[PDB]
DNA sequence: ATCGGATGTATATATCTGACACGTGCCTGGAGACTAGGGAGTAATCCCCTTGGCGGTTAAAACGCGGGGGACAGCGCGTACGTGCGTTTAAGCGGTGCTAGAGCTGTCTACGACCAATTGAGCGGCCTCGGCACCGGGATTCTCGA
DNA sequence: TCGAGAATCCCGGTGCCGAGGCCGCTCAATTGGTCGTAGACAGCTCTAGCACCGCTTAAACGCACGTACGCGCTGTCCCCCGCGTTTTAACCGCCAAGGGGATTACTCCCTAGTCTCCAGGCACGTGTCAGATATATACATCCGAT
């Protein structure tokens, strides 16, 4: 539905705050900031020699946090492209995430170690707690306002901490239905409202409302707002995301390189988009204020708009 | 010595005393629950009501005052629950409910 | 009521002036004419900044960029031309209109251009590549005026066939068609500052403010004279809320916005006051008349 | 030789449901045979269950359970209600 | 010119009226003679109720129309309007009659 | 297939089945972009569904505005007026030998005028139907057919 | 097909204004603001015919108007605002046409069951006329000058007027003419005519057409 | 009085009448006798079992209630005969 | 809990027919369930026929008749002969 | 007075005492005949003999001493009259007796 | 602990294994879920009836003898469980 | 060069060995979970005997292979080696399961 | 796709009636009242099966992947089957007449019922050990390309 | 079609626990009176069955014949079989908690059993209309020409 030839080795992309620019990582380890309106590249940053697998914009949009595969995280000014700060860790980083209401702070989910929240002003770090002490794979995310931290382990356990004190403000373990746990693949939130989603190893996306988890307290049984899956193909989901408003949810079937689109309230499947059967789907994102969807597959980006 | 039958005591029609004597002579249990005849006869009353009601439905559907066994067959074949109840049961002068298969119609 | 008095008289276009526009910062005044020349002037002293040429035929419209850095010039050479206002460089020349281009306007984000031409089709243009992205058989007569809404989601179009059509930008969808029980040749059209209303001039000495959400004319303004030429109309907002326009009687009419009553009549022009421009910040109004005058007059009031 | 039946009772309930609608003797004996069959059904089932409970007594709970076994869904539900009604009406004697 | 209805049509109406009718479709005396012939096989000179033999013939014909019915159905699954003996045999097979 | 299901399929495939190009018949017209089978739904003449009594008031209105009337009689009571609001079906020329034909269908109670294909239409073909315009006193026709009446009327 | 959602020839719902309410208990018509117009299902093209209007409610601020109107009749106008409509005002019997009121008429009553006779021939249409009756009693000729074009019986509502049209077989004071036709008769006549219209248009599917000696 | 061959006493018109009642359009010949056989086989059981009842009934005439209890035991119970 | 079965008599009659053979306890349980099935079958049929005969006494004539009703052909014949011989033996003393 | 089992006087293997016990406890009649349990137990012993013999046949055919339910199922589906008696019966660890259809064969 | 969707826990390989046991060569996809449904429907009865027994048994655990008497009442009796 | 047996052949041998084998062909735990899911519909939190559920699964699979068997037979009467859902439906129909 | 003609079918009518609703006198099962036992109900105890979880494995399931194999659609023909009309034929009414055998009553008697006293056949429980299940390996035979 | 290869059959050897055998330890089987009674049996009816025979006729059998579905064959598509790989969770083994299942011991509410009396049910007459039947009629629908 529209691709871009000017960028190669597309690996990960991230919309700015207003959906005007798109910073995509490349295998060479370069940032290509491409613009939607002019439909051209706005900037090229020599980030790493190592490909970039995690990219996030700042609220003002003037800062981007990037994570190399060399366990090298670096902050870059979007106007200049300079490495504002640079850090390195063990257990290679799985994800970075600016704090939505304090760009000085940034959470980092490493591979084998617990997620740690650092600041840019002071090169300090706060190691977030781990429930089972043996997960070794915990994804973590700020909420819409950056007031709480949602951490999900490979054993389906979900901890809601407060971003300042790291104190356990809520907890519950998700189920595979019968009695079993499932690897929490990812936690996503809505930029509007309080509904959030969880991608899990059961190939079933679970949509909740964080207020219900907060009122559920620690070690409770909160039910999902919605349960979403491909009952037909039972396809895993490499990457999913809400709509900009938060009433539409998309999942990327990397198994067959397709895109499923459900609603939030009803949860019925809006539609399906089919990509090149030979392309391996890698990355998925939604335009924050447009019915536009960016896809990264086999190093190539595609655009999916929706007109009246 | 005021008399009142258990059917009137249940305000129903089926003879509780008669059915009680019947089950007694039926050699199913040594002692009996005194209310079991009442209960069972009430169940019979209910089911009989439904089946005769559907029968009469077909009957006046055919302008028939006195119900014919064909009405009975049609009734027992229409209702899913009663048909399931009496699937392997046969009915005298029953016949077959109207049923033509799709491909039977010429095109 | 305003008390606009003449402060500066501007002239120099060898031919009939077709448009004068205040820069959004209020720093310059761009004046287009059929002489294939544009003239930038000082907006507060009447100081002639420069002349920008390059168009091959008469110029029917010119429009500023939002950052006061670019100017689109729609000329009778069937071409648009995007210029850097600081250097006067022809950054782009837009080709593709099959006939005389009469109007041109930037999007609220200044990255896009709408253009109406005699070809009776409205073309939608890129800025950074100058590429025509859309083309619409909008009207059954040459387009008179095109303009953006407050955000760039809607494009209003007027033409000599008397139709005022609102079109979707993302899709070109003809959203609305405003009709006033007759076919009055609409020579000008534009959105309200709040994007809620639309001011359209018809060639019968009549101006009409319509509600967009209602699709009906809210207010009417008469007393002026306009029946043949593209006489511009502006919203006076820096002081009181007024409606300023030219007229074929050499007058500069100013009505009250709400009461629709004439609040001032600026006289001093000798020809038809062909183009009008209201200052974005100050109570300054530039009134340019036709070839029998060839003069642009700055008017400043106190309210 | 006296031969018992329920034509009186089936006619009674007929009138109670349809005072207008008549009845044929053929269908009458059909009704009689049918109710005999279903009564033997419930009798055998309840006796079997009680034998499983090894309880020499047969009570109403057995009847409810076994008719629930017998009837397709909602019928039983409806059924048991009136049955309960009955015993209530009889326990309230 | 003589008229002849298209095939099945007359038989179709026969089907319709037979689903309409309810009485027997077998002559009484032949059926009775057959029953008594079968009886003498197990024991000779046995008497019967007319009600009894009426029940025999009714119940038989019921089983028979049921067999014809589901064999018709099977032949539908056989995509034919003509019946085949194998249909009846396999129907009994599914009916556990083998 | 159900007329509603067929109509949904037609409204789904219409945007990619047909196009409008320069026409040797006259000006611009509807051409086939994908081989269309006989009797299948080619295109709806979609537009403003109005009652018949309001036709003239509209027509004169357009007569006052110099805008051509795009109206097709649904029946004696309704008309699809596409003058101001319509679809690509406003560019279907006429031929005395049409490979298409107009029919009114009833979907959920509302009438739709659908041009179907009189025959198996192949890609590139210009789409034309019988307007069945009554005989006036004269519009010359350039449909190119050997049976051409020389006049729609 | 032009199948009409009607058991009998009634006031066609296809030709009412969005501000026009109907009650099929009596098929009465009512409105809320100003005037509006509704018409019947049928429409006359020739011959003489006759119907009635029964009034069930006429408060002082309630004035219905009843008459005939050709197509081109704007159903929001009060049945006589144009030259193609001729009606009567139900306050005093007053013939209204071209929005002009004429007192060449009798008086109207609140509970009037008014009969409406009208004859069009097979630049006034020759020998065409309109006659008005109050409960069969001749209220007199309304309009002799009748323009060409088909006409249909119509009802205009003012604020909350309750009136209804009615055919012949259930009449109260019917004329005994053997030539005039009730509403239902012309109704099924026009219905069958439009059936044949569909027939002939779908024929025009097959090459050729042919019709008998023209006169009928 | 020794009986025989009443099986063919079943007329093919009777068989096709029953078939039409069963809603059958086209039939082959090979069925009828086959049909008959089945018929026989079917009744082959019940009468015997029936007279088996009559066996224990120690009676010379055979009654309906016999076949009633047979069809019951044959899981093909019938109504209308006591 | 004292539970009763017949597998011992199964082993007995097995040795009576096949001395050099073993059995799966599973198969023994299956056979015993089969024993129970045939027993309940014959008992119910006998009680039912006696009810038809209005008899409250189930005797060997009932036994034989019900077996004949149940078993086919030579199965029934041999079973009848065997039961007859056995009751003759028991009645002989 | 020495107590010998009545089955001994019957010369049988199944406990006729337990038989008659189940009989009286079975609610079949008011009083069981004397030789009726004897007769029915004899029938039971005979049929058990038949089935066990068939099972031993099958097992030895399969070169098996311990007889698994599969042998018994096979023998069941091998005896036509026994099958008729038990075709309505299901068999744990029975499987299906090898049955191959004609058109199923290759060529 | 609320359960769900174990019906699809029935693997298509399991279904085709059962089919091969039934002596089937070629199979279509449309069967399996259909199959499953039937399966469900089938068990749909027995468990209920079974627990119905347990209903009258006044117990919380469900026993084999329940389904024994069910299949018996369902005319599909089974051996080897008492 | 790679070898592949002709179609059915491998499945044919599978049939042969399955008629050879006698054990279950369903995984225990999935069946058990299904049973408990069905149970909670009528009443929640009910326990079971492993023997009980083994009986359930065995009896089920027996009914299932019987259905597969006679549907195979019907498909023979359908002259196809592929199975059709209608075969199963009509088989149940003859099985009185409709 | 229609119209015309043939034919078959739903309707009103009339009356005949014989099932059928209705009422009786007479019978006995049902109600009413009273006594006993003891099945059933409750409760405290034990056990112990179940339900729950945890970790490692892989056989099994998921999924993909050609691709020949047959489902299926179509197409010719022909034989077998509806049909309408012939023909002849037992089927049914019905009514007669005899009695063989159901079907009833009245004994009287053998026969379990039942209880009590007695106990050894049988059953839970405990060794035990050998066909049997598994495994690995070698030899055999089907099958798919010549 | 004669080999290659592959799945299988069979053989010897290993180790095991269920099949089985035996042992305490009853309660349920036997024995023997004793008693009221189920029915065995005799001995009557009467009636329903069984057969007889005649009369009418709707029904059945066969014919001829059109014809049209059954069947047989061809080519296509697609699709499910077979194999390869990758993932997983069933299984399996072990542990543990408790919650229900089963048990026993009391305790007594309810039912069986008895006796009394009669009133609802049942056989039996009795008018009587729902509907069966026949007829003419009006409507629906097929089949062939157009």
């Amino acid at each position: 539905d529209g691709t871009l030839d000017c960028i190669s080795m597309a690996l990960t992309c991230t919309f700015n705050r207003w959906g005007t620019l798109l910073a995509v990582g490349c295998n060479d380890g370069r940032i290509v900031i491409w613009d939607f309106l002019t439909r051209g590249i706005a900037k090229i940053i020599s980030a790493h020699i190592h490909p970039v697998c995690s990219l996030c914009w700042s609220r003002d949009g003037h800062k981007l946090v990037s994570a190399s595969t060399d366990n090298i995280v670096s902050q870059w000014d979007v106007l200049s492209g300079d490495c504002d700060q640079r850090f390195r860790f063990p257990s290679p980083i799985l994800k970075v995430q600016y704090h939505p209401r304090d760009q000085n702070k940034v959470l980092v989910c490493p591979m084998k170690s617990a997620p740690v929240m650092l600041t840019l002003s002071d090169s300090k770090h706060v190691v977030l707690p781990v429930d089972d002490d043996s997960d070794l794979n915990v994804v973590a995310s700020f909420d819409r306002r950056g007031e709480y931290i949602y951490t999900g382990n490979a054993k389906g356990k979900i901890l809601v901490l407060k971003t300042d004190s790291q104190d356990l403000v809520a907890s519950f373990r998700v189920t595979t239905g019968t009695s079993n746990t499932t690897a929490i693949k990812s936690i996503e939130f809505a930029r509007k409202g309080s509904c959030f989603l969880i991608n899990t190893a059961d190939r079933i996306i679970r949509v909740y409302d964080g207020r219900e988890i907060l009122t559920c307290g620690r070690d409770g049984e909160p039910e999902p707002m919605q349960k979403l899956q491909d009952l037909v193909n039972r396809t895993p989901w490499k990457k999913c995301c809400f709509s900009g408003d938060g009433e539409y949810i998309v999942a990327g079937s990397a198994r067959q390189h397709a895109l499923y689109i459900w609603e939030k309230s009803i949860g019925n499947l809006v539609k399906i988009l089919h990509g090149t059967r030979g392309e391996l789907l890698l990355d998925v994102a939604w335009h924050p204020v447009r019915p536009i969807i960016a896809s990264i597959s086999s190093g190539v980006v595609s655009i999916w708009a929706q007109n009246q | 010595a005021k008399a009142k039958t258990r059917s009137s005591r249940a305000g129903l029609q089926f003879p509780v005393g008669r059915v009680h004597r019947l089950l007694r002579k039926g050699n199913y249990a040594e002692r009996v629950g005194a209310g079991a005849p009442v209960y069972l006869a009430a169940v019979l009353e209910y089911l009989t009501a439904e089946i005769l009601e559907l029968a009469g439905n077909a009957a006046r559907d055919n302008k028939k005052t006195r119900i014919i066994p064909r009405h009975l067959q049609l009734a027992v074949r229409n209702d899913e629950e009663l048909n399931k109840l009496l699937g392997r049961v046969t009915i005298a002068q029953g016949g077959v409910l109207p049923n033509i298969q799709s491909v039977l119609l010429p095109k | 009521k305003p008390n606009y008095a003449l402060k500066f008289t501007l002239a120099g276009h060898t031919k009939a002036v077709s448009s004068v526009k205040f820069s959004p910062n209020g720093e310059w005044l761009a004046s287009s004419s059929a002489d294939k020349l544009i003239k930038i002037w000082g907006a507060y002293d009447g100081k002639f900044e420069k002349t920008i040429s390059g168009h091959k035929l008469g110029i029917s419209d010119v429009a500023w960029s939002s950052d006061s850095n670019l100017l689109v010039s729609a000329s009778d050479d069937k071409t648009l031309k995007i210029w850097d206002v600081s250097s006067g460089k022809c950054l782009k020349t837009l080709k593709g209109h099959s006939n005389y281009v009469f109007c041109c306007n930037f999007n609220p984000q200044s990255n896009l251009i709408v253009s109406g031409s005699f070809d009776e089709s409205v073309r939608i243009w890129d800025v950074k590549t100058g590429k025509c992205l859309k083309t619409l058989p909008a009207h059954s007569d040459p387009v008179s005026a095109v303009h953006f809404n407050r955000d760039g989601s809607l494009i209003v179009s007027s033409s000599y066939d008397g139709l005022c059509r609102i079109w979707d930008t993302a899709s070109g969808q003809c959203l609305k068609t405003l009709i006033d029980d007759d076919n009055p040749p609409v020579s000008f059209v534009k959105f309200s500052p709040n994007g809620k209303y639309i001011l359209a001039a018809t060639l019968d000495n009549t101006l009409k403010l319509w509600d967009y959400s209602k699709g009906k004319c809210l207010k009417t303004y008469t007393g002026h004279k306009n029946e043949k030429y593209c006489i511009f109309a502006n919203f006076s907002v820096t002081g009181g809320k007024w409606i300023v326009s030219g007229s074929e009687d050499n007058l500069v009419y100013i009505w009250n916005l709400q009461t629709k009553e004439i609040v001032q009549k600026l006289q001093g022009h000798t020809d038809v006051v062909i183009s009008t421009a209201c200052h974005p910040t100050e109570n300054i109004i530039a009134s340019a008349a036709l070839e029998n005058d060839k003069t642009i007059k700055l008017w400043k009031s106190d309210c | 030789t006296r031969k018992e039946s329920y034509a009186i009772y089936v006619y009674k309930v007929l009138k109670q449901v349809h005072p207008d609608t008549g009845i044929s003797s053929k269908a009458m004996s059909i009704m009689n045979s049918f109710v005999n069959d279903v009564f033997e059904r419930i009798a055998g089932e309840a006796s079997r269950l009680a034998h499983y409970n090894k309880r020499s007594t047969i009570t109403s709970r057995e009847i409810q359970t076994a008719v629930r076994l017998l009837l397709p869904g909602e019928l039983a539900k409806h059924a048991v209600s009136e049955g309960t009604k009955a015993v209530t009406k009889y326990t309230s004697a | 010119k003589p008229h002849r209805y298209r095939p099945g049509t007359v038989a179709l109406r026969e089907i319709r009226r037979y689903q309409k009718s309810t009485e027997l479709l077998i002559r009484k005396l032949p059926f009775q003679r057959l029953v008594r012939e079968i009886a003498q096989d197990f024991k000779t000179d046995l008497r019967f109720q007319s009600s009894a033999v009426m029940a025999l013939q009714e119940a038989s014909e019921a089983y028979l129309v049921a067999l014809f019915e589901d064999t018709n159905l099977c032949a539908i699954h056989a995509k034919r309007v003509t019946i085949m003996p194998k249909d009846i045999q396999l129907a009994r097979r599914i009916r556990g009659e083998r | 297939l159900p007329m509603p299901m067929r109509f949904r399929h037609l409204k789904k495939t219409s945007k990619e089945a047909v196009g409008v190009y320069r026409s040797p018949i006259h000006g611009r017209g509807l051409f086939c972009k994908r081989n269309i089978d006989a009797g299948e739904m080619v295109i709806e003449y979609a537009g403003i569904v109005i009652r018949s009594i309001l036709t003239d008031k509209r027509e004169k209105y357009y007569d006052s505005k110099g805008i051509g009337c795009y109206m097709f009689r649904i029946d004696d009571s309704e008309v699809v007026d596409a003058t101001m609001h319509g679809n690509a079906a406003r560019f279907i020329n006429h031929s005395c030998e049409p490979n298409c034909y107009s029919r009114v269908i009833n979907i959920d109670g509302q009438k739709h005028i659908v041009i179907f294909a009189m025959r198996k239409i192949y890609r590139g073909e210009e789409l034309t139907y019988d307007y069945k315009f009554p005989i006036e006193d004269k519009l010359p026709c350039n449909c190119g057919a050997k049976k051409c009446r020389k006049f729609l009327n | 097909y032009r199948a009409c959602l009607y058991e009998r020839v009634l006031l066609a719902l296809h030709d009412r204004a969005p501000q026009l309410k109907i009650s099929d208990d009596r098929l009465t018509v009512v409105g809320e603001k100003g005037y509006s117009m509704v018409r019947a299902s049928h429409g006359v093209r020739k011959g003489a015919w006759y119907f009635e209007i029964t009034v069930d409610e006429m408060p002082p601020d309630t004035a219905a108007r009843l008459g005939w109107s050709q197509p081109l009749g704007n159903l929001q106008a009060p049945l006589g605002y144009d030259k193609f409509s001729y009606s009567w005002r139900s306050k005093k019997g007053t013939k209204f046409h071209q929005s002009i009121g004429k007192h060449y008429s009798s008086g109207y009553g609140q509970g009037d069951v008014l009969g409406f006779y009208i004859n069009l021939p097979e630049k006034q249409t020759p020998h065409s006329e309109i006659i008005f009756y109050k409960n069969g009693v001749n209220q007199g000729v309304a309009y002799k000058d009748i323009f060409e074009g088909v006409y249909f019986p119509a009802i205009s509502l003012y604020k909350s007027c309750t009136v209804s049209i009615n055919f012949g077989p259930c009449f109260k004071y019917p004329p005994k003419d053997l030539t005039y036709r009730p509403m239902s008769d012309m109704g099924w006549g026009a219905v069958v005519e439009h059936t044949l219209a569909d027939v002939l248009y779908h024929v025009e599917e097959v090459d050729g057409r042919r019709s008998p000696p023209w006169e009928p | 009085k020794v009986l025989r061959d009443n099986i063919q006493g079943i007329t093919k018109p009777a068989i096709r009448r029953l078939a039409r009642r069963g809603g059958v359009k086209r039939i082959s010949g090979l069925i009828y006798e086959e049909t008959r056989g089945v018929l026989k086989v079917f009744l082959e059981n019940v009468i015997r079992d029936a007279v088996t009842y009559t066996e224990h009934a120690k009676r010379k005439t055979v009654t309906a209630m016999d076949v009633v209890y047979a069809l019951k035991r044959q899981g093909r119970t019938l109504y209308g005969f006591g």
